[PDB]
């Protein structure tokens, strides 16, 4: 068959790209998340919540690992986040093939971005709509990356996305700093998503992730339940 | 249920401690029965019962249209044990308009 | 339907007496399934009375035995579930229970002369638990007022009987008793 | 830092403190400070009747 | 409006409109049943003479898919004849790659996934015909297909296509199918046939009839003259 | 929300003069009598006592526009103008309060919420969390409730609930408990009337987020 | 509610008078016959016999129907494309039918002042009613049953607070069996389908376009 | 607390369309054996309406060939001339919220 | 709340949204019937409905239920076009699968795949995004049972109990409702309260030739469809 081979994504009278703006309005109501890092890893938390009794909250997950030393977390559309996980695969596995080493962050979300972007100006299609949150622990420094429908990105402290990610980040505003360690990291981070979260907070609903030098890794639910409890 | 019942035995829900429903609605899809039902309940009870459909309560001086829904509310207050069956309400239920 | 249940009536009367209590679970069956019939306006009430007098011919014969207190629990759940499984409020609108409580009460008051812990004690926590519905509601007051009367005058004692004759607060409520009888 | 709760509650420790000292200017005067810093939080569930 | 235009919109409520477009487009064919007997399939067409220029045995509606299964359309004919031949290409390419003749329980599947793959893009039109697989086998028995443009295929003991299916049906459930063996089918089928179409809606027609079962061993073709002929004579005694 | 049981308790508990009318009553048949019912209200208001007037319903004669060309439409003019004008001509000294209540505050006209005419404004929004645990247990205070009826199971449900039916998960309760010919409510009661009062599914697609 | 004559100066009564109706429905009422005997007609066999059967047998042989326990239909409508010949039927059964014939089209009904409309409508049935065998004739139906809508800034109602009192003389609360209602349009995915219930309209009558041998007798 | 209880009222289950069947099919004078059980499983989503049409179009079917009495096979053509006149009505169903 | 195309293809709409695939959602219930499944302590079962409105039709070439593979079975809802299209996919890639990897497929990496096949047609602004519905069943080695289920716009999920069709809503509220009481689970058990979840749903009291029951166990995991005669033994043993 064929495509159409004409881009849906035009300028408006006034020098402005609506399509994105309604891909950015659209990650808007996702579930939210927050990232943070000090000075000896990453932390990376998220919300989820199940419907009903009958969903099986093992199934699935919300934490990715790319690779050994990566991690990815992501707010808005569902189905739209398999298929970049799954290009990011990809490509860490090409780079490893070429020079026998394991990827560095950046170019690994210089390349994820490149795709997003491109994704936005060819033919027939319309651009993504999640939200990315990526970290990784290389060299000693740790990194914090955060990607955007239209293809940009940033390098962050702090970060808060999807519901109410404003009073996100004017918490942490007035809570972080440069010198923490992983475990008030890991207690800030639970403090600000009880923000908004619901009335009773389970050992299931939440996901976190933690990088350090030794690797990345997902929390398994006892100790969640753990830090949950002796805080708030 | 609503309207048979507490109109005839009425201590045994202020025994319990609450007061009866005043009103229900009927709905559905259209030739399902809903005014069968309403005729065969004002042939079979004994009571006070008025009766309209509420597209014919209305006339174009200023302001009759509220005035005799005054006055059925009245009439029912004087002749205590009654029941007021209208029609087709969404004739002047309908949304308020901006 | 009404007739064959009274011809078995007649033929298991002797067999009952001759054997023991269990072939009254094999005849549990057969009545309870007449009252999911409820066709008729008394069949079933005249059937639910039969049984009831078997059920307390059975629980005569065996409180004159050791099997006082530990089966006739079991009887009066057994009895309770069997409502459950046939229709509400015992099969139909006639309480179809009534004459049950009060033969079993009248069985209380006079069978069980020495009234030991379990023959009557215990039978009274057993059928004190039938307080809850309006209909019986007559029966659970005398039972209370017998239950008061034999705890005082056995034993004596005092503060907790007239703490348990006062939370009939409902005495005022209740409006088919006897005008005398409530004052 | 962010907590504010705390900052009642030893607050009006030192309210009690001066007051159990005989130094009544300084317990009115920490008591009004705690309680301008009570009036923000959302909910003072028990702590509102140990103020008052 | 326009929700109805291309094949890849679904309206609000939720269901595809051109299709149902070419639905109103088979509905105005003129008729065609087929009836399954104890050891075969029967099918039936009457065919309007527009004109007394044409000539009999004109754009035949029966068509012979392959050796031993036989096919009755009704619609659009420039479409029934392309569906008709990539059938055929189909059975034929069975036939090459295993080595036996294919069963109706595949050939009648693959020809519905092709006619439903072009319900879904903007490039391409629904199909407008309906149509009817027949056979007979030794090891199989005798098997019955109707397929429809919107692309769903189910068998039956009988069933008819056209302008007036409901009531060609109506007198077909009269009938104990299940028992006789269809030799005595076809004077019921003329019957059937004869007993519709009422003479001020056209003037003059004709009977197309089909045969396949045990009694031409596995072969599919057309009834032989005389026997229509007969069929007919006692058709026409319905004026009773 | 409850805006009217305010009104109803302050009539239970003053010590002054008390005024009701509804809005929608002021327009008449007869020509010119609207202004006059207006004033002779505000009127024996005055003279009478330390009075308060409530006024339910504003939205029938206090609109935004209008059309002067049908009858109407100029007698609610001329109704509105002359209540602006005489309570308006309040002199800072009597002791007049006037309430009034409304459902859509949006169609409402602006020139009615000028300083010196309207200057409070009082929302009364949904319950929430704390209010619900109030409201449950001063409506089923009165009832026959058994020892074994949980409220906290209840309240601590996402779903909106307004105000006006809690009341009406009591009172389907109790009647489920008349129908049986029994006298005690059960918490089967409450969980069937809960169910069957909401009957909200979900409009909730997941693979929104 | 009666309507009686006053002497101007005493107010005492002197007369009753027959109750009055709107002019504008008694102008509604045929008087002078149209003149097209069903000869006229071509091609229409089956819809000419299926609108007599309908609502012209039940007239005269009334124990045709009680002899056997049934209800004659409730009412006919009939659709299809234009210049087909659906008026042509109407002003034959007018021509033809001895009983009141009441001729009325729906934008008629459009009424400036709130409750004109409906009043006109319960006028016309209940002078019906009184000339015993009459049957009324609604053309343009399309003009009232517009399908009903929820808007929130403005929308249309007074037209559909007409139409519920049209689908209320028809079925409603108490039956009307007396009196015969046809209508007609040329638009039919319009219609509420509220109107186009088994009870009220009954027969629901299509008209096509003629083929070969019809356009022959109609030239 | 202006109205309290909403009334579902609802297209009929097949054991409904029995009971109205036996209803309205009553007073004819119905002749031989008949078989509502056909009837009620061809009508589907039929309204309550309809199916006292279903026992006109029967007598009226029967009114034509001069007969005084009524078959099955009246039924069963009269099912099927009111079953395929729905099409033309819109089949939305409404709900308050 | 539209602006443009985006009522007739797949773009966002000003509020974030897309209609296109929410009309799918309620092109499902166009069928009219209601599929039910349920996972045991060590077997799962399908339920569904069946329904034959006429006695010509060949009541044995209805089924909703496909053999996937030896061990995974399937149920579908809605067009039954779409989902003949579904099955065959399905068919090849686990084929495919078996054929590359040299061990049998889980039923998860099946489902994903699947998934993942279809969210393509909600990306791009040329196709339909096929409405139809998907339920596997499955055993797996160390996990015992599995069921899971796929959906139009690319959401595949891990259920306990699942409802798919008109009466998804009550279906699911009643058995949460049987769920939480948390009670031992066996294979009488499971198929009593999957049949009485529908039977009290529809209200039917229906007889043992409108349903059809899967079911698989750790005792033979191959999927089998139970014959009408032990369907009427679980019926009257379900009836005291
Ligand atoms: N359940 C039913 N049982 C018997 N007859 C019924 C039933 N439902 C409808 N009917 C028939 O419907 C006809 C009149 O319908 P009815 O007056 O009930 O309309 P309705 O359902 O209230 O419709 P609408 O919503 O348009 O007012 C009568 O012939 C009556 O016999
Ligand atoms: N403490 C409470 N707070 C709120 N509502 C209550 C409370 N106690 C009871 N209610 C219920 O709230 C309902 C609201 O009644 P009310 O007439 O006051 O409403 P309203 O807000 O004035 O409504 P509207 O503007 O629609 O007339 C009452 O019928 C009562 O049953
Ligand atoms: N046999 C016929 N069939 C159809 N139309 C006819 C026939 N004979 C005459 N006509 C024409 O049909 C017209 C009738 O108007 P009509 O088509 O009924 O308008 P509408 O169908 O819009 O009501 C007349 O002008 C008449 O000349
Ligand atoms: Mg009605
Ligand atoms: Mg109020
Ligand atoms: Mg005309």
């Amino acid at each position: 068959e064929r495509g159409y081979s004409f881009s849906l994504t035009t300028f408006s009278p006034s020098g402005k790209l609506v399509q994105i703006e309604y891909a950015l309005a659209a990650v808007a109501g996702g579930a939210p998340s927050v990232g943070i890092k000090a000075a000896n890893g990453v932390v990376l938390a998220t919300e989820k919540k199940q419907k009903s009794i009958l969903y099986d909250e093992r199934s699935v997950h919300k934490v990715e690992p790319i690779t050994k030393h990566i991690g990815l977390v992501y707010s808005g559309m569902g189905p739209d986040y398999r298929v970049l996980v799954h290009r990011a695969r990809k490509l860490a596995q090409q780079y490893y093939l070429v020079y026998q080493e394991p990827i560095p962050t950046a170019q690994l979300v210089q390349r994820v971005a490149s795709v997003m972007q491109e994704y936005t100006q060819s033919g027939g299609v319309r651009p993504f709509g999640v939200s990315l949150l990526i970290c990784g622990w290389n060299e000693g420094r740790p990194y914090l990356f955060q990607s955007d429908p239209s293809g940009a990105y940033f390098a962050w402290k702090a970060t808060a996305m999807g519901k109410n990610y404003v009073n996100g980040k004017t918490f942490l505003e007035k809570r972080y700093n440069e010198d923490l360690e992983l475990e008030d990291a890991i207690h800030t981070a639970i403090l600000t998503l009880k923000e908004s979260f619901e009335g009773q907070m389970t050992e299931d609903n939440i996901e976190v992730g933690i990088c350090n030098e030794a690797g990345f890794r997902r929390l398994t639910p006892t100790e969640v339940k753990d830090y949950l409890a002796a805080i708030a | 249920e609503v309207i048979e019942l507490p109109l005839t035995n009425p201590e045994l829900f202020q025994r319990v401690g609450i007061i009866p429903p005043k009103g229900c609605l009927l709905y559905g899809p259209p030739g399902t029965g809903k005014t069968l039902l309403a005729r065969a309940v004002a042939s079979q009870l004994d009571c006070n019962f008025l009766k309209v459909v509420s597209s014919s309560i209305v006339d174009k001086y200023i302001g009759e249209s509220a005035r005799l829904i005054r006055e059925m509310f009245n009439y029912a207050r004087d002749h205590q044990p009654c029941i007021i069956f209208m029609d087709e309400i969404d004739a002047i239920g309908g949304r308020r308009f901006s | 339907m009404a007739d064959g249940g009274s011809e078995r009536a007649d033929g298991r009367i002797v067999k009952m007496e001759v054997d023991y209590s269990a072939t009254v679970d094999q005849r549990l069956p057969e009545c309870a399934k007449l009252a999911k019939e409820g066709r008729l306006q008394e069949v079933i009430e005249t059937l639910l009375s039969l049984e009831k007098q078997t059920r307390t011919a059975s629980d005569m014969v065996s409180t004159s035995r050791i099997l006082v207190a530990v089966v006739k629990m079991c009887y009066e759940a057994k009895e309770w579930d069997l409502l459950n499984e046939n229709i509400m409020l015992l099969s139909k609108r006639r309480s179809q229970l009534k004459q049950a409580v009060a033969k079993m009460v009248q069985q209380c008051c006079t069978y069980v002369e020495e009234i030991t812990d379990l023959p009557i004690k215990l039978r009274l926590i057993d059928t004190l638990r039938m307080v809850t519905e309006g209909k019986i509601y007559v029966e659970i007051e005398r039972a209370r007022l017998t239950k008061t009367l034999a705890t005082i005058k056995e034993q004596n004692g005092d503060v907790k009987e007239a703490a348990s004759i006062l939370q009939e607060l409902q005495v005022e409520t209740y409006g088919s008793m006897e005008k005398k009888e409530r004052v | 830092m962010d907590d504010k709760a705390l900052l009642v509650e030893v607050q009006l420790l030192e309210s009690k403190t001066y007051h159990a000292l005989s130094n009544l200017p300084k317990a009115r005067a920490a008591l009004t400070s705690a309680r301008t810093t009570a009036n923000a939080i959302y909910c003072p569930p028990k702590l509102q009747a140990t103020l008052d | 409006t326009g929700y109805d235009l291309s094949a890849s919109t679904f309206s609000p409520d939720g269901r595809v409109f051109q299709v149902e477009y070419a639905m109103k487009a088979v509905e105005n064919s003129s008729t065609a049943i087929g009836i399954r007997c104890k050891d075969g399939v029967v099918f039936g067409v009457e065919k309007l003479v527009l004109s007394k220029l044409y000539e009999e045995g004109s754009n035949k509606r029966l068509f012979n898919v392959d050796r031993h299964v036989g096919m009755a359309v009704a619609g659009l004919l420039a479409d029934a004849r392309s569906l008709a031949d990539i059938a055929r290409e189909e059975a034929s390419n069975f036939r090459s790659n295993f080595g036996y003749n294919i069963p109706l329980k595949h050939l009648a599947d693959r020809v519905a996934m092709y006619v439903h793959a072009y319900t879904l893009y903007s490039a391409v039109r629904p199909f407008g015909c309906s149509f009817m697989l027949g056979s007979y086998s030794v090891n199989d028995g005798a098997q019955l297909y109707m397929i429809d443009p919107s692309g769903v295929s189910y068998g039956y003991w009988g069933c008819a296509i056209g302008k007036a299916r409901q009531a060609a049906k109506t007198e077909i459930e009269k009938l104990q199918m299940k028992e006789m063996t269809c030799r005595d089918i076809v004077k019921e089928v003329a019957k059937i046939i004869y007993i519709v179409h009422d003479e001020v809606k056209d003037k003059a027609f004709e009977l197309e009839l089909s045969w396949v079962g045990e009694l031409t061993n596995g072969r599919h073709e057309i009834v032989p003259k005389d026997i229509r002929e007969e069929a007919e004579k006692y058709a026409k005694e319905s004026l009773k | 929300c409850g805006k009217t049981m305010l009104a109803k308790a302050v009539a239970h508990h003053t010590t002054a003069a008390f005024i009701r009318v509804v809005g929608s009553e002021f327009v008449q048949k007869y020509l010119g009598e609207g202004p006059r019912m207006v004033r002779d209200v505000f009127r024996l208001a005055k003279e009478n006592a330390p009075a308060i007037i409530f006024i339910d319903e504003i939205d029938a004669i206090a609109t935004k526009r209008f059309d002067a060309q049908t009858g109407a439409d100029r007698e609610v003019q001329r109704i509105l103008l002359e209540l602006l004008n005489q309570m308006d001509g309040f002199d800072q000294n009597v002791n007049v309060k006037v309430i009034m209540a409304t459902n859509r505050a949006d169609t409402l006209d602006p020139a009615l919420l000028r300083p010196g005419r309207l200057d409070r404004k009082i929302e009364f929004p949904l319950p929430d969390r704390r209010q619900k645990r109030l409201i449950f247990s001063t409506i089923t205070s009165k009832m026959n409730l058994s020892e074994e009826v949980d409220l906290e199971d209840y309240v601590a449900r996402p779903d909106k609930i307004s105000g006006a039916d809690i009341n009406s998960i009591c009172q389907e309760s109790g009647m489920l408990a008349v129908r049986e010919n029994r006298y005690i409510v059960l918490a089967k009661d409450f969980e069937k009337a809960y169910k069957t009062v909401i009957k909200k599914d979900e409009q909730e697609h997941e693979f929104y987020k | 509610g009666d309507l009686v004559g006053v002497n101007k100066d005493s107010y005492l009564i002197l007369e009753t008078l027959p109750t009055e109706y709107d002019s504008r429905v008694k102008a509604m009422e045929v008087d002078e016959r149209p003149t097209e005997q069903y000869s006229d007609i071509g091609g229409l066999d089956k819809q000419i016999q299926e609108l007599v059967e309908a609502i012209v047998l039940p007239m005269n042989h009334k124990e045709k129907f009680e002899n056997l326990g049934i209800q004659p239909p409730k009412g006919v409508l009939m659709y299809g494309p234009p210049g087909t010949g659906k008026t042509l039927l109407a002003r034959a059964c007018a021509a033809q039918t001895k009983a009141t014939f009441l001729k009325l089209a729906g934008p008629q009904l459009v009424q400036m002042f709130i409750g004109d409309g409906a009043k006109l409508v319960r006028d016309a049935f209940a002078l019906a009613k009184e000339k015993a065998p009459s049957i009324i004739f609604i053309d343009e139906l399309d003009a009232i049953g517009t399908k009903r809508f929820d808007s929130e800034k403005a929308g249309d109602r007074e037209v559909q607070r007409t139409m519920l009192e049209l689908l209320n003389q028809l079925d409603g609360f108490q039956p009307n069996t007396q009196v015969k209602v046809i209508a007609a349009t040329n638009r039919v995915d319009i219609l509420d389908p509220a109107l186009l219930r088994s009870g009220r309209l009954d027969r629901k009558i299509e008209f096509p376009m003629p083929n070969e041998e019809a356009r022959a007798r109609i030239m | 607390g202006r109205l309290d209880r909403k009334i579902h009222i609802d297209l009929p289950n097949e054991q409904a369309r029995l009971d109205i069947l036996k209803i309205h099919a009553g007073p004819i004078t119905k002749h031989g054996e008949i078989d509502y059980e056909a009837i009620v499983k061809l009508s589907d989503g039929f309204n309550g309406a309809d199916l006292r049409n279903v026992c006109t179009e029967a007598g009226m079917f029967a009114i034509r060939a001069d007969h005084d009495f009524v078959v099955q096979e009246d039924f069963m053509k009269a099912v099927r001339k009111v079953a395929d006149s729905k099409k033309l009505e819109s089949k939305l169903d409404y709900k308050p919220v | 709340s539209s602006a443009g195309f985006d009522r007739h293809i797949t773009i966002f709409s000003p509020e974030g949204r897309l209609y296109q695939v929410e009309y799918a959602f309620k092109a499902i219930n166009q069928g009219g019937l209601t599929s039910v499944a349920v996972r045991g302590k060590d077997c799962a079962v399908i339920v569904t409905q069946k329904k034959v409105p006429d006695k010509l039709l060949d009541s044995s070439t209805v089924t909703h239920l496909f053999k996937i593979t030896e061990n995974i079975g399937c149920v579908m809802t809605g067009m039954t076009a779409d989902s003949r299209s579904q099955v065959q996919r399905a068919r090849y890639e686990a084929a495919n699968w078996k054929y590359k990897y040299g061990y049998e497929i889980p039923v998860d990496m099946l489902c994903k795949r699947i998934a993942d096949i279809s969210q393509v047609y909600t990306q791009n602004a040329e196709m339909r995004p096929l409405g139809c519905c998907m339920i596997l069943i499955g055993i797996d080695e160390e996990q015992g049972p599995q069921v899971y289920k796929c959906d139009p716009a690319g959401y595949y999920c891990g259920f306990k109990a699942t409802a798919a069709g008109v009466k998804q809503t009550e279906s699911t509220s009643f058995l949460e409702k049987k769920v939480k009481k948390k009670f031992d689970w066996t294979f009488e058990q499971t198929v009593e309260t999957a049949i009485t979840c529908l039977s009290t749903v529809l209200s039917i009291d229906f007889k043992p030739s409108e349903i059809e029951v899967g079911v698989v166990t750790v005792e033979n995991p191959k999927f089998r469809i139970l014959t009408e005669a032990e369907i009427d033994a679980h019926l009257v043993a379900l009836a005291e």
